[PDB]
């Protein structure tokens, strides 16, 4: 079950100047950049237009070209509109996209989040507020709402358009979406918790655990999940130990890269 | 929807304070102010999303803007000038992109109000020649010796405004061509049939609506003050 | 405003006099702007390499910094940041 | 100046259809609307167009949007006299309050009326009032004559001006011609070229 998002993050510091980034991920991976520098959008695959024609990229790209104007003028009017409720800075993220499951099956999402705050998402065939979020926004949602162009493009969008173009998405980057790669081991300890890194994984699901032999150690605690500047995966492993009992231990690697071959790394 | 817009017609002096008014019981959170020139389009110059807002448009500069409630959104001209001489748009809507207008408002900036004069009307009867040869009567109207050009002629019969058969000059023409101040003269004409002429029930009327000075301004001049007034002429139907 | 988190590692195994890919990877900050060094022996690394910043399903701002390194006995390397959040710079060293 | 309309200004007849250019290059375009605008008076909405490809029609007035090439046209069938005003593009930038509008310079329209029995005769009216002062009365002649200004500066004619009795559905052109400083309506009109059969009488 693959999810796909596209990212924005627009900065408004104050009354005029103001700049919109954006990266695009196909699960784990980084399928387009496109800076607020960048009049176009950047492939960072070779395989990021998916199964879709040189034309309907094109007019797929114009479409949110025009889009980000569009939005920077918005947002400096719903401020105009709401001040003196709100104020510079402002902070806006977006994160919209569909989950793609099993046969022709997907579900859709456009999720907007004011100053670090999940606050608004499209939803059907319009714009509503979340739980939790501030009542005067109510004003800024009606006026989106009012807009039936950008209800219908956006349905469209939603509906059509992000499950069709990340089913094309998944043939063309088969290679890079289903790649494997080999896990390294090494071992250090720290004044003794004793830790087990692992790196240069992929896929990211893995299973490293402390073993004494056949023992899997209670006090086993991973970390977190780090990744690499070339698409793979950092992982360590702290294990909480008294001095002396440094030998006789071993650290296990599970992985989908080995089959089999699992990785035993003796101190 | 409707949108209202007082003064209708203004006449003012450079460095004078000016007020156009716009009211809107729409209950419309947003109003616009714009101003028409020929050669442009409409160009927005301020713009309020409700009580107490107030944005600069395209082209603010000359021009304060105050929105004091949801109904009333008011232009403040501080320091008058002839650049600023305009037909002046107020819009109003709602969260739709639908912009409602008012009736718009002429303003005139003059540098000084001394030449100001009220119209001398006079109302003309038919010719009898023409009633028997077309079987129709020709009213005409006649306004002379105003300053400025800012008037709106317009014909009564019974206590009520005519339209059909009536037509106005599209521009007032100038007394005194080989002047820079000219005081301007204004026709008008209206038609009815013969018979309608001749019953003496009927009472006929030109109205000249004159634009001057307001209760306000100054006036040290020998002359009767030139205020913002109706002059009219009259007559009664005859077999 | 979220206060960052700074996480220094190495790509491959940390062996002296070898040739290696050193990782700073900067978490959980808000408001998204900020700046990022990595330094060897408190100096200024020319070359450093910088991905696009992104953030999580938390909200929260993400970005990784990545450069080539020669590590030995002696040398220090440390990742030095500057956040709206902190009044204090913050510099997270290198361990192995 | 975003929104350019074509013709700057046309002369059509009574009956004829004529056809009017919007080019525009707003981003976005939402939305597209037709406005009318009497000598004087105030903005009268005609239609609004919507779609990527539209056609509206409301009455004798029809229009369409090409919002690929960014043209409209508006069509007006069978002109009348009362057509006779100032046609304004407008382009809005958003389907909702976000918007800004942007205003063409707008097209102008003459509509020559359709004398059908013209008359040409001058009468001398006299003031109500006052019944000394009198004025010169050209009227009931047809289109194709023209009146020329008043070349003594103490003689005042009027240019032509087109009534409509409405109810009688008829229609005459006329032009008024006075002066104070040795004058009379025998003797006005030889400023303009009056056609032979023009009636004088008394
Ligand atoms: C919904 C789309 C993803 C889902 C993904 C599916 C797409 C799959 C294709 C893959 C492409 C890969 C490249 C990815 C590029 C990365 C950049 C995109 C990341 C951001 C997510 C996109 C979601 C936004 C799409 C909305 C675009 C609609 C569009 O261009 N609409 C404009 C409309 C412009 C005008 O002109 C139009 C004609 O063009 C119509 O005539 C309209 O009626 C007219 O108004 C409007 O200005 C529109 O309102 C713009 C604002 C969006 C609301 C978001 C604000 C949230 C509210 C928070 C406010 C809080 C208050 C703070 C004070
Ligand atoms: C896009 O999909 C949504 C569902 O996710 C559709 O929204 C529904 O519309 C129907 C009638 O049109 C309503 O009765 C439902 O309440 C809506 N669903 C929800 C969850 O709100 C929408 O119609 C689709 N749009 C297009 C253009 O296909
Ligand atoms: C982002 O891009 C827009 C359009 O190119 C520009 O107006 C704006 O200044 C940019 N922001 C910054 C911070 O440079």
């Amino acid at each position: 079950n693959y999810t796909f998002r596209c990212l924005q993050m627009s900065s408004f510091a104050n009354r005029s100047w103001s700049r919109t980034d954006s990266v695009v991920w196909l699960g784990d991976l980084q399928t387009h950049r496109w800076s607020n520098d960048s009049a176009t959008i950047s492939f960072t695959k070779p395989w990021s237009q998916g199964k879709l024609s040189n034309q309907q990229w094109e007019k797929l790209q114009h479409m949110f070209q025009v889009y980000r104007v569009s939005f920077t003028r918005d947002i400096q009017e719903l401020v105009k509109m709401m001040s003196p409720k709100e104020d510079y800075p402002i902070e806006i993220q977006l994160s919209a996209g569909c989950e793609m499951y099993p046969g022709n099956a997907s579900e859709s999402f456009l999720h907007v989040a004011f100053q670090g705050k999940y606050v608004v998402r499209f939803w059907g065939t319009s714009w509503q507020t979340v739980p939790g979020a501030p009542s005067w926004l109510d004003l800024p949602i009606k006026v989106l709402n009012a807009d039936q162009g950008t209800s219908a493009t956006v349905q469209m969008l939603l509906n059509d358009t992000c499950p069709l173009f990340v089913r094309g998405l998944l043939e063309a980057g088969k290679s890079d979406l289903e790649k494997q790669e080999k896990p390294v081991a090494w071992l250090s300890s720290v004044p003794r918790q004793l830790v087990c890194h692992v790196s240069g994984f992929y896929p990211k699901p893995v299973w490293v655990m402390w073993m004494r032999g056949d023992q899997e150690q209670q006090g086993t605690h991973r970390g977190d999940f780090l990744p690499n500047a070339d698409e793979t995966w950092y992982l360590q492993a702290t294990l909480d130990v008294e001095a002396g009992e440094e030998a006789g231990l071993a650290c296990r690697v599970k992985h989908s890269s080995l089959g089999g071959q699992d990785i035993i790394l003796y101190w | 929807a409707a949108v209202t817009q007082s003064p209708r017609n203004k006449v003012a002096v450079t460095g004078g304070k000016v007020t156009l008014s716009c009211n809107q019981t729409n209950n419309h959170n947003n109003m616009y102010w714009y101003r028409q020139d020929t050669g442009h389009g409409l160009r927005l110059i301020h713009y309020s999303y409700g009580a107490g807002s107030t944005e600069k448009g395209d082209i603010p500069d000359g021009y304060k803007a105050s929105r004091p409630s949801q109904e009333n959104f008011s232009l403040i001209l501080e320091l008058a000038t002839p650049s600023q001489t305009s037909v002046y748009f107020c819009a109003s809507g709602d969260e739709g992109y639908t912009q409602y207008f008012g009736p718009g408002t002429r303003l005139l900036v003059l540098e000084d109000l001394r030449n100001v004069t009220p119209p001398k009307v006079s109302l003309f009867e038919p010719s009898k020649a023409e009633i028997s040869h077309t079987q129709k009567a020709t009213l005409v109207c006649l306004a002379t010796g105003f300053y400025p050009d800012h008037v709106e002629l317009s014909w009564w019969v019974n206590g009520k405004e005519v339209h059909s058969g009536v037509c106005t000059d599209p521009q007032p023409l100038k007394e005194q061509p080989a002047l820079n101040d000219s005081r301007y003269s204004l026709s008008s004409r209206l038609r009815v049939s013969a018979t309608f002429w001749q019953n003496p029930r009927n009472h006929f009327r030109c109205q000249v609506q004159f634009y001057g000075l307001s209760e306000n301004d100054e006036w040290t001049q020998d002359r009767a003050k030139p205020v913002t007034q109706i002059v009219s002429a009259e007559a009664w139907g005859r077999a | 405003q979220k206060t960052p988190q700074i996480q220094v590692y190495s790509r491959h195994p940390p062996e002296n006099g070898k040739p290696n890919i050193l990782n700073c990877y900067v978490t959980q900050f808000h408001p998204p702007h900020i700046e990022i060094q990595m330094l060897k022996n408190g100096k200024k690394i020319p070359k450093v390499e910088m991905s696009d910043m992104s953030f999580s399903k938390d909200w929260s701002f993400y970005i990784l910094a990545h450069t080539e390194f020669t590590p030995t006995e002696t040398d220090t390397y440390a990742c030095r940041v500057k956040h709206a959040s902190m009044a204090e710079p913050k510099t997270v060293y290198w361990d192995r | 100046t975003q929104v350019e309309q074509s013709p700057q200004s046309l002369v059509v007849r009574q009956g004829e259809n004529c056809v009017l250019q919007c080019n525009y290059s707003v981003t976005p375009d939402n939305h597209l609307r037709w406005f009318k605008q009497d000598t004087g008076k105030g903005l009268v909405s005609l239609t609004v167009l919507v779609d990527q490809k539209d056609k509206t029609s409301n009455g004798r007035y029809s229009a369409t949007l090409d919002k690929d090439a960014k043209h409209s046209t508006l069509h007006i069938t069978a002109t009348l006299l009362d057509d006779t005003a100032t046609y304004i593009c407008v382009v809005g930038d958003r389907g909702s309050a976000l918007g800004r509008l942007h205003f063409g310079a707008g097209t102008q329209l003459i509509v020559i009326p359709d004398i059908q029995n013209p008359d040409p005769a001058v009468y001398q009216l006299r003031d109500s009032k006052s019944s000394d002062k009198s004025v010169c009365l050209f009227t009931d002649f047809d289109s194709q004559t023209n009146v020329s200004q008043s070349k003594d500066s103490d003689v005042y004619i009027t240019d032509k001006c087109v009534l409509d009795m409405r109810s009688m559905d008829f229609k005459s052109n006329s032009a008024v011609a006075w002066s104070n400083k040795d004058f009379a309506c025998a003797n006005a009109f030889n400023n303009s070229i009056i056609p032979e059969d023009t009636f004088f009488p008394s």
